[PDB]
RNA sequence: GAACAAUAGUAAGCACAAUCAUAGCACAUAAAAACGUUAGGUCAAGGUGUAGCUUAUGGGUUGGAAAGAAAUGGGCUACA
């Protein structure tokens, strides 16, 4: 009659992180987060800003190309949750003789 | 002057399930240096006082693990090199916690945990009695 | 390649021990007991002797990861006493410092 | 030691999941054989040595592709080139002893 | 004479860094550790894996950025994400620097099955602490 | 072509908010830090090195993203997620009589790709025998059934379960152990009369 | 359907943008699965095939195909007790050990008969 | 290359010292101890310049690597 049990609140795994993000707005004298904060790497013009992002994406794609071309160098998994996003992707079909499965 | 509007878009729902109750929450943070632990303790108590948790803080005794190795490469045992590993502990005690309050506190605690320290969390879950012990006769 | 032919043999020994771990455990369960009659214990001993030599966990040697030094290694870091000092004196290992007391 | 205490201990072991009937210490070893993981199955044992072949192959492939620059291998190649130019190279297999 | 992690004094004209100018017995007294992780605590485990990952990162980054690296890297391990801080001489164009950092951020992540952050600080030259 | 860009220090406003530039943990980039800080052992005729190119400042973990203003701003948004602790259990005396069962659960966090910790499966159960419906014979039988797991000075029964792989399985097994220990303490068999 | 994926990738291209804050970086990585689920639990991602404590502690239901009064029960109760207290093995893995014992005992029939004690 | 009631000595720097650690000082200990001497020890922690092996000085399996005529160094046990 005196014991009071409150109810629980269920939220998404990223809802609290979005609540944290809502507190901080965009800075005035700060470069966008994707570019390196070092002044020697801070872009000066719009063409330089586009070129730096394009070069970084080209390096990311080149690394992914090596990862896909040599899967055996990344087959060993150390992370317990087994995140599949970082696993190499296979371009070869599994079955070749069976027409239906090929 | 360019402040965005309507930036707060949370998704909070109140489930009908009773909230979990906790008696005592012990947080033992272990590290190598003392300045990092002191700053972390100040941050934790400042965060807890705003939420109204009445945090208790005390410093458990440190532990120093020492070992000895050969100084030279091939043959010199009279001369040795001794290495030391210090481990300092800080204990934060929380009392009268709820399931959601503990979760939201640990969210702001663990996300900002320093790289050079680790944390052990002990929870005293509160329950009244199981269903088979209320008033049974075999 | 690996550091040494000895390390290349040791990793094969560890792989074989991992492969034959369960079978050896099951056989030893039949040898380390007194409830079972002694007639089948001799057959179990023959079966465990018929196993490949590199299957027993007694052949593994805890060598250094970097230099494969058979002795003078620490189990916590799996490194020899010299590589450990070389890495610690550069400050590359957290919490490790010269003992002064 | 009484029959009542023996029965109490036997029932306590049964309810706690321990060994019910009395058994000898030498036969108790089989209990520990299964209660704990074997040495050969431990992660600190079967994953002691990292796969040096993977690291070496990946680094060599990156060096050949043009991403990693291995000073040690470059020095080895330079010394081998200089030795071969001097005149003492690697003999062909099958002719070192006979030819 | 002690010779571990000790640069011998020349006639008085060689440039040395702050980390190099301090003997290993000054660790935790005047200079800190180059890497931070929880594996070297008292009741923790998985220290050899962290050490081998750290040394592989050192050797990989040395070849990844040849001749432009100023000093030793800083490897911070904080909640499953690994931060790598480096000081690099401004010898390479930013176009190539962004290519290299984008390559590494994905290669190391896919190799160690964990998120990584890479931060570079450009310096005009190596910072001199003692006599130069 | 070489370019040298001045840092943000000349552009930082005096009253500009700090958490906007350091929202999360950062490697302490000197270009975005307007505070001139000298760290390092000074020379006999020199001064400690400045923030530019100083490895000492980069080695240490920076708390620039955890200033008190940022902490207050963050906790103002986090106040919406927590629930209010009931005031009916201000003192532990009422908590003992309302929720006599105590479940000690251990949680660990460590930096690295792995999450499994063998000490996470440990769940401890603490029950005060003064809050149960045990009779004299039931209490006397239960004390001897549990043995050393129950103390006389404090009169608190403790259950230490680690057999189950999962923490939830260990908790369920502890509850089952408590249930069977309570139930079988009331059954009197034929060997009790001797 | 291929057209559903074709329309979904167009939506994904518009929704995807370069990160402006580390908070957004962490949100996206957490949703993808790279970041740990806070608050961190050492059992996240592992469910042990959804088994409970009664699939681990209680294994006497697998000893039906054994002599009840013979030494086989005395031997197997110890291995069942060990498996129950073993947290490193799964319920299916213990089934393999007990089935291997069943197969071995039922295969070695001459020795158990010659031992002088009747066994099944 | 020096005379303090001063006669050619200024001197960055490395050493010494100070500081640091043995959770308060002081002491003590610990730590540190430059340039060089002993072509001192270590190709067998690891890589290595030079000179030598490639159906072998390379790579694998099995079985053996004793024993004490004798001398000596360092420790434990005692001779009460
Ligand atoms: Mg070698
Ligand atoms: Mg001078
Ligand atoms: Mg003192
Ligand atoms: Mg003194
Ligand atoms: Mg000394
Ligand atoms: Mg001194
Ligand atoms: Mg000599
Ligand atoms: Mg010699
Ligand atoms: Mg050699
Ligand atoms: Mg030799
Ligand atoms: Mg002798
Ligand atoms: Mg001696």
């Amino acid at each position: 009659e005196e014991v009071v049990i409150p109810k629980k609140k269920t939220w998404d795994k990223v809802a609290i992180l979005q609540a944290l993000a809502s507190t901080v707005h965009r800075d005035s004298t700060a470069a966008p987060y994707v570019f390196q904060d070092d002044p020697y790497l801070i872009p000066t013009s719009s063409v330089e800003s586009h070129s730096f992002l394009l070069a970084k994406k080209s390096g990311e794609n080149a690394a992914k190309f090596i990862i896909n071309s040599y899967p055996k160098y990344f087959q060993k998994d150390i992370a317990e949750p087994h995140i599949p996003c970082l696993m190499p992707e296979y371009f070869e079909p599994q079955i070749e003789d069976v027409s239906e499965a090929a | 002057v360019d402040v965005p509007k309507d930036m707060t878009k949370p998704e909070i729902t109140i489930s009908d399930e009773p909230d979990t109750l906790y008696k005592r929450l012990s947080v033992l943070v272990k590290g190598h240096d003392k300045a990092v632990l002191d700053s972390y303790e100040y941050f934790a108590v400042l965060a807890a006082k705003e939420l109204g948790i009445s945090i208790k803080v005390h410093e458990p005794p440190r532990k120093i693990e020492r070992f000895t190795l050969l100084k030279s490469v091939h043959i010199f045992k009279k001369h040795r090199v001794q290495y030391e590993m210090r481990t300092l502990y800080r204990c934060l005690e929380l009392e009268h916690l709820t399931g959601s309050t503990a979760d939201v506190y640990l969210e702001y605690i663990q996300r900002n945990l320093p790289e050079g320290v680790a944390m052990e969390v002990t929870k005293t879950k509160l329950e009244q009695l199981p269903e088979h012990i209320r008033k049974p006769i075999w | 390649y690996y550091v040494d032919w000895k390390m290349l043999r040791d990793v094969k020994r560890r792989k074989m021990a991992y492969e034959y771990a369960d079978e050896r455990l099951r056989i030893n369960s039949l040898r380390k007991n007194t409830i079972l009659p002694k007639d089948l214990q001799e057959v179990a001993d023959e079966e465990i002797a018929s196993l490949p030599r590199d299957s027993c966990p007694v052949r593994i040697r805890n060598r250094c990861v970097m230099t494969s030094r058979p002795r003078g290694v620490k189990r916590r870091w799996r490194l020899s006493r010299i590589v450990f000092r070389h890495l610690a004196d550069h400050g590359q290992l957290s919490g490790v410092q010269r003992a002064m007391w | 030691l009484s029959e009542y205490a023996v029965r109490m201990s036997r029932l306590s072991a049964r309810l706690f999941g321990e060994v019910a009937r009395p058994t000898d210490s030498k036969s108790m070893k089989v209990v520990k054989l299964f209660s704990e993981q074997p040495l050969a199955k431990r992660k600190e044992t079967y994953d002691w040595y990292p796969n040096h072949n993977t690291y070496f192959a990946l680094m060599g492939t990156l060096r050949f592709l043009g991403l990693y620059r291995d000073e040690h291998q470059d020095f080895r190649d330079e010394q081998l080139r200089l030795k071969k130019l001097r005149g003492k190279g690697k003999p062909r297999k099958g002719e070192g002893k006979r030819a | 004479k002690n010779r571990a992690a000790r640069v011998r004094v020349s006639k008085g004209d060689k440039p040395v860094t702050y980390e190099e100018a301090h003997a290993p017995h000054y660790i935790a007294h005047r200079k800190g550790w180059l890497s931070l992780h929880t594996g070297n605590l008292d009741g923790e485990d998985h220290a050899a894996e962290r050490t081998v990952e750290d040394v592989f990162l050192r050797k990989f980054m040395l070849g990844t950025f040849p001749g432009c690296l100023a000093d030793q890297l800083v490897l911070k391990r904080r909640a499953n994400q690994l931060e790598i801080c480096a000081l690099v001489l401004r010898q390479l164009p930013p176009h190539k620097f962004y290519f290299l950092v984008g390559y590494s951020e994905t290669l190391l992540s896919h190799f160690y099955k964990c998120p990584v952050h890479l931060h570079l600080q450009t310096v005009p030259s190596k910072v001199v602490y003692k006599y130069i | 072509r070489r370019k040298a860009l001045p840092p943000r220090t000349e552009k930082m406003a005096v009253d500009q908010d700090w958490p906007s530039v350091y929202p999360v943990a950062a490697p302490f980039k000197p270009s975005a830090v307007p505070l001139p800080v000298r760290m390092g052992y000074p020379v006999k005729r020199g001064v400690p090195m400045a923030k530019e190119g100083n490895l000492e400042l980069l080695k240490i973990p920076n708390f620039l993203h955890l200033t008190p203003v940022a902490i207050k701003r963050h906790c103002e948004a986090l106040k919406d997620f927590c629930t209010e602790w009931p005031a009916a259990l201000d003192s532990d005396e009422k908590c003992e009589k309302h929720f006599p069962i105590e479940i000690d659960t251990a949680d660990y966090v460590s930096a690295g790709p792995s999450i499994r910790n063998p000490k996470a499966r440990v769940v401890t159960l603490r029950v005060k025998l003064s809050s149960l419906n045990l009779d004299d014979h039931a209490k006397k039988k239960l004390i001897k059934l549990v043995g050393d797991r129950y103390c006389k000075s404090t009169d608190v029964l403790t259950i230490k379960t680690d057999r189950c792989p999962l923490k939830r399985q260990n908790y369920d097994y502890a509850v089952y152990l408590l249930t069977v220990l309570y139930h079988e303490s009331w059954k009197t068999e034929e060997w009790e009369k001797k | 359907s291929l057209w559903d994926i074709e329309f979904a990738k167009q939506l994904a291209a518009v929704t995807e943008r370069p990160f402006q804050n580390g908070f957004e970086e962490m949100i996206q990585w957490t949703k993808e699965g790279k970041l740990w689920e806070f608050p961190i639990n050492n059992e996240a991602g592992f469910d042990d095939d959804g088994s409970e404590f009664h699939e681990h502690i209680f294994l006497d239901k697998y000893l039906q195909d054994f002599p009840k009064q013979g030494p086989i029960r005395h031997f197997m109760e110890l291995v069942t007790c060990g498996l129950s207290k073993n947290p490193y093995l799964s319920v299916k893995q213990k089934v393999e050990h007990i089935e291997w014992f069943r197969n071995y005992f039922n295969e070695k029939r001459v020795i158990l008969k010659e031992s002088g004690i009747q066994l099944n």
